[PDB]
């Protein structure tokens, strides 16, 4: 079905009445379902509502407020869920529909409205309202709200149509014999759990029905009282993990379904990401990015931080500004791109009295400790006397230099107090030269190898009158002896390009943990990775043979076929949508419970429960 | 060079009185000096050419007299419309000339400032900045001191002021002190307070916020 | 009626050249010369020159070597323009007409250009909210280069109580100003007071709201 939000302006007019009047239409043309609120408001007389005979379900409430509109053609609306309220409890509010003019809403036609799932019902100071007093709302209610209803009628401004003989008790929504209230609880069988088609109980509904039925299957109700998998009713989604008794982990359940609303779709619908948790969301969160599974779009917890490309110096807010300065640095907070280039230029230290920008505190610099790529150049010809590295750039990835300064640099650092580059994540350098000048105290520049980093040919290097090599060896200002013969950005062991061993994380080391070690490690590819923790160290021999509880030597706790498992399964669905329990043995190995263990077993059989 | 000395700098009278400015040649120049009369944010206006000759369209009130060296421009009875500044030029020498002015102040009773004290817009505070506005509306005369308190700490070098000039209708002038600190000094501190002294106050008056 | 009317910018930056235009009307440049005449706060008045009936100029002696003002007039026009400027050449800058000819008795006068010399940038003004607790409101106009800046409320329809008071110069360099005005604390509820500011230089328009 077409499906709408609804909005939760509650009493708030947009604009003038005809202004809010379009956006209510915008709103809700063509609507079958609102997830969120249906609210009709300002609405003056004359006015067309006739797009409302399309919708069907309101998730959240029912406001219909300070109308003028005699008549409001709600005609198929079955249910209101009232997964939210408006005031206190209720879940449809109708509430002063008149003006000065003493002319308000006569007609509100509800005539399929069988089902509040949630709250109650208030009726105020509707002068022109008819037949809705008739209404025996016990049938629509749930007896839990009963209590909380606010009920007053009192026509004052004109005659009403009376109900047809044929309406039951002559309750009514408006004229006419299609306009009767349908009653499908108050008339039931004793035996009748819910709903019914009729008083008689071979008529009677599945539990699962809201409103009515045409059949006593859970596939024949009018709507369900929670979800709507296809044509069957069922009390949530399937899930989309299910313990495989065989595999001993959560496998991908084939009949898996998401939830959206209070349906139970195969694929969220267009524009719809799946959360972390099966629902359809309109757009990720701020911890998540986008992502495509299976055809299916979902939403992954970023990494890091998560991907925020921002303009270079020149471009969009910095546009016209000559560095990164006091002012600009602000909105360079939790970037990760940079779309163009960056300049860090004296004047940003200095202050300029032309722009009026005020000097720039150094320390502000950590902004850009985000920054993992710049399309443009790096130019820096200013830094922090004290800081002995380039920092805030600790994490610049890439420089692809698509623009580069005087048509010529990618990278630039000029007659700075640093005495290293630490540029630990620089990686690659796509297009552009680089120059190195200037640096008294500069002492690692020529241990890298440029043309590994260059991504184009005719890409030059040139550094020139920085520290002196010589200088550099004699004051032991070179590589950690743990780097690869490729270099290093600075002493430390995290500054090698690449190491003469192995690494553990960002950083160079000798060995990994392979025996000996806290977190025991295993080597991949020159890469210490650790031991899945439910792996017991082994003394004298390796812990694991790989990532994973099944690639371990011996388990730590307990063990789940081939798994090694803090805890045994306990709670977990299963196929036959039954729960799965599992206890342990002497020799800590999870063997299933007896069927009828529903809330665990300490041990085997119906002996232990 | 000639010069031409105008003094009062201020000239201070109340409304009806006689006034006189005195504008005096460092040279004897005849009846060679013309008077000019410039209200805020006008062009000057010619009141008087050569000592003495009246100027049409120039209220009959305004007059002038002199030669040689002294020269006077009077009024006989002061107007709210009279005030401005008034300036004398030489027409003798070349290249003609102009005094410094004397400034017309029309007196009238005390009066004490009403005072108000702003804190800073949340919308500025966004800036990272804060000013902070102490506001002492239509008091005279024009002396009046405002004094910035920080959790009785007293603020220098840190405030701005400007006064308007005097109100055509009733005489009198307003003042308006700006603090500005950073947004961290404005939250490390409690008390912010305006101190205002002045003849129509009988002890100072403290305006404040928190 | 004789009437004179100037053209010209705001902002010059120093080293570079002013130039203003006066436009005349209800009298003949061949009849009569058209002075130049600057005022500066610390300066007072200052003559810097003239070009007289004939098309002859004289120019004050500090100016002799940077000063040029030429004439049209057929199109009523007289062109000043001043090479070189510095700081200290910051002012209004007026034309005018004497009452009789030849003379020096400056009946008639220009409206003025404010000339600021300076090398800094244009900048529009930010405007926040001054709210009251008889009440006082007003608006803080801040940051704002070159002057002027000219503040009416609720579009002129009040002009009771209003003060807007001078500019200041912040050390950023910048103009601020304030603008406030006074009414009975009973309208605080029910009538919406509104400052409007406009700062011509940058084409800066801002409207504010201003309540509690
Ligand atoms: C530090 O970091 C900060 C933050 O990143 C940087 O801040 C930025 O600085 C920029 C550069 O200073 C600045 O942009 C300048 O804006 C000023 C003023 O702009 C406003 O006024 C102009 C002028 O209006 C009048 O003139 C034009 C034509 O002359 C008429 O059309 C108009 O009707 C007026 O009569 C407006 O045009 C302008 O509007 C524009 O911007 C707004 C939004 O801001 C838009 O809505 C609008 O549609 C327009 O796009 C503003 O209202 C400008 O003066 C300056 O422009 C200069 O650039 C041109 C070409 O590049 C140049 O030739 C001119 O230079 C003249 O002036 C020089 C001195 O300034 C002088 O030396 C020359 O001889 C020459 O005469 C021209 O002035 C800039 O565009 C950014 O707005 C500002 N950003 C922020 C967020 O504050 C800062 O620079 C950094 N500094 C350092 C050192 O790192
Ligand atoms: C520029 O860098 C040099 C070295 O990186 C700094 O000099 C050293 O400062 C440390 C303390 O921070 C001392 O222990 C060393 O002995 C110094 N080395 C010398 C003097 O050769 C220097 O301070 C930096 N300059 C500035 C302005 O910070
Ligand atoms: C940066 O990201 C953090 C994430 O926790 C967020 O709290 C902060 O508001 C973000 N700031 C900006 C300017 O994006
Ligand atoms: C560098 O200098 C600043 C300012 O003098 C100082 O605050 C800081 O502690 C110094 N050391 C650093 C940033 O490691
Ligand atoms: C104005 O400044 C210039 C220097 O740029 C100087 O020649 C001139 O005498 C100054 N005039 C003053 C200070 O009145």
């Amino acid at each position: 079905k077409k499906v709408c939000q609804g909005t939760s302006n509650k009493l708030t007019q947009l604009g003038t009445f005809e202004d809010h009047f379009l956006s209510l239409q915008r709103m809700f043309n063509n609507c079958e379902v609102v997830l969120g609120n249906l609210e009709i408001t300002y609405v003056q007389r004359n006015y067309d509502l006739s797009f409302l005979k399309t919708i069907q379900e309101v998730a959240g409430y029912v406001l219909i407020a300070l109308n003028t509109v005699e008549r409001i053609p709600l005609e198929n609306l079955q249910i209101i869920r009232g997964n939210m309220y408006y005031e206190n409890s209720y879940a449809l509010a109708v509430l002063s529909n008149y003006d000065a003019n003493k002319t308000g809403l006569k007609e509100l036609p509800m005539r399929n409205l069988q089902e509040i799932l949630h709250g109650a019902v208030r009726f105020s100071n509707n002068p022109a309202l008819c037949n809705v007093e008739s209404i025996q709302w016990r049938d629509i209610v749930s007896s839990d709200f009963l209590s909380n209803m606010s009920m007053d009628f009192q026509n004052h401004l004109g005659s009403c149509q009376k109900c047809d003989p044929s309406c039951p008790n002559g309750s009514c929504w408006g004229a006419g014999e299609e306009n009767c209230q349908k009653l499908t609880k108050i008339i039931c069988a004793q035996q009748c759990s819910g709903r019914c088609r009729g008083k008689s109980p071979s008529d009677c509904c599945h539990n699962q029905c809201a409103a009515g039925c045409t059949g006593p299957r859970e596939s024949d109700c009018l709507v369900c009282r929670k979800f709507r998998d296809e044509a069957t009713c069922k009390d949530t989604c399937p899930p989309l993990m299910l313990y495989n008794p065989t595999t001993y982990q959560m496998d991908v359940n084939p009949e898996g379904k998401y939830s959206f609303g209070a349906t139970c779709v195969k694929k969220c619908p267009r524009n719809y990401v799946v959360t972390d948790h099966g629902s359809c969301v309109r757009a990720c969160g701020a911890d998540s990015y986008e992502m495509e599974e299976d055809g299916v779009r979902k939403c992954k917890k970023c990494e890091g931080p998560c991907r925020k490309v921002c303009n270079g110096i020149g471009i969009g807010e910095f546009k016209d500004s000559l560095s990164i300065n006091a002012t600009n640095i602000k909105h360079f907070k939790n970037c990760t791109s940079i779309s163009g280039d960056l300049h860090i230029l004296p004047v940003a230290f200095r202050g300029d009295s032309f722009t009026h920008t005020p000097p720039l505190d150094p320390q502000e610099l950590d902004i850009l400790k985000t920054v993992k790529e710049i399309t443009g150049f790096l130019l820096i010809q200013a830094w922090p006397e004290n800081r002995t590295d380039l920092h805030a750039f600790e994490n610049l990835e890439i420089i692809r230099g698509r623009t580069k300064q005087h048509g010529q640099f990618s990278l630039a650092v000029v007659s700075l107090n640093i005495t290293s580059l630490g540029l630990r994540s620089l990686k690659e350098i796509s297009d552009g030269d680089v120059i190195i000048s200037g640096n008294k105290n500069l002492c690692y520049a020529n241990t890298i190898n440029w043309k590994k980093l260059f991504g184009t040919s005719g890409q030059k290097t040139k550094i020139i009158s920085n520290r002196g090599e010589n200088s550099c060896k004699a004051t032991g200002q070179v590589c950690h002896a743990l780097c690869s013969p490729e270099g290093c950005w600075g002493p430390e062991p995290r500054d090698c390009v690449s190491c003469r061993n192995v690494s553990r994380g960002r950083e160079c080391v000798d060995k990994c943990k392979l025996l000996e070690g806290e977190p025991r490690e295993f080597v991949e590819n020159s890469e210490c990775i650790q031991c899945h923790p439910e792996c017991l160290p082994q003394a004298m021999n390796i812990t694991c043979t790989g990532r994973g509880p099944d690639n371990c030597i011996q388990c730590a706790h307990y063990i789940d076929g081939p798994h090694c498992v803090k805890t045994c399964p306990a709670g977990v669905m299963g196929e036959n949508n039954t729960l799965v329990w599992k206890y342990a043995d002497a020799g800590h190995v999870c063997h299933l419970c007896h069927p009828n263990c529903t809330y665990g077993c300490t041990g085997p059989g119906l002996r232990g429960c | 060079d000639i010069l031409l000395t105008q003094s009062p700098v201020i000239l201070s009278v109340s409304p009806g009185e006689r006034v006189s400015f005195s504008c005096r040649a460092s040279q004897s120049i005849g009846t060679n000096i013309h008077w000019y009369q410039q209200r805020t944010n006008g062009s000057p206006r010619l009141l008087i050419k050569y000592a003495d000759e009246s100027i049409d369209g120039i209220p009959s009130r305004f007059s002038g007299s002199g030669s040689g060296t002294d020269f006077t421009l009077s009024i006989n009875s002061v107007e709210s419309e009279d005030i401005a500044d008034y300036y004398c030029q030489q027409n003798n020498n070349w290249p003609t000339t102009f005094g410094a002015g004397t400034k017309l102040e029309l007196k009238r009773t005390v009066a004490a400032p009403s005072v108000f004290i702003f804190p800073p817009s949340d919308e500025q505070l966004k800036s990272g900045t804060a000013s902070v506005v102490c506001l002492l509306n239509n008091f005279y005369p024009r002396e009046a001191k405002v004094q910035w308190k920080v959790d009785n700490a007293l603020q220098s070098g840190n405030s701005q002021e400007s006064v308007t000039e005097q109100d055509s209708k009733d005489s009198t002038y307003s003042l308006s002190s700006t603090l500005t600190l950073s947004k961290a000094d404005y939250e490390k501190h409690k008390v912010y307070a305006c101190e205002v002294t002045h003849q129509g106050l009988s002890s100072p008056v403290t305006k404040s916020f928190n | 009626q004789v009437q004179l009317k100037q053209s010209g910018p705001g902002l010059v930056q120093p080293s570079q050249s002013l130039s203003i235009t006066c436009t005349v009307s209800g009298f003949d440049l061949t009849d009569y010369g058209v002075h130049w005449v600057r005022q500066s706060p610390g300066k007072g008045l200052e003559w810097l020159g003239v070009i007289w009936s004939g098309g002859n100029t004289d120019y004050n002696t500090p100016f002799t070597s940077r000063l040029s003002i030429n004439k049209d007039n057929s199109k009523s026009q007289v062109f000043f323009k001043m090479n070189s400027l510095q700081s200290n050449d910051t002012a209004i800058y007026y034309c005018a007409r004497a009452l009789t000819y030849y003379d020096y008795e400056f009946a008639y006068w220009g409206q003025g250009t404010l000339v600021t010399v300076s090398a800094a940038s244009t900048k529009g003004p930010s405007v926040f909210p001054l709210a009251p607790s008889t009440a006082a409101l007003g608006c803080l106009v801040k940051d704002y280069f070159p002057e002027p800046v000219t503040v009416s409320w609720n579009s002129g329809a009040l002009t009771s109580g209003v003060h807007t008071f001078p500019a200041v110069l912040q050390s950023s360099g910048l103009y601020s100003l304030s603008s406030v005005v006074t009414v009975p604390s009973s309208s605080l509820g029910t009538q919406t007071y509104i400052c409007n500011v406009n700062h011509k230089p940058s084409n800066t328009k801002v409207d504010k709201k201003v309540e509690p």
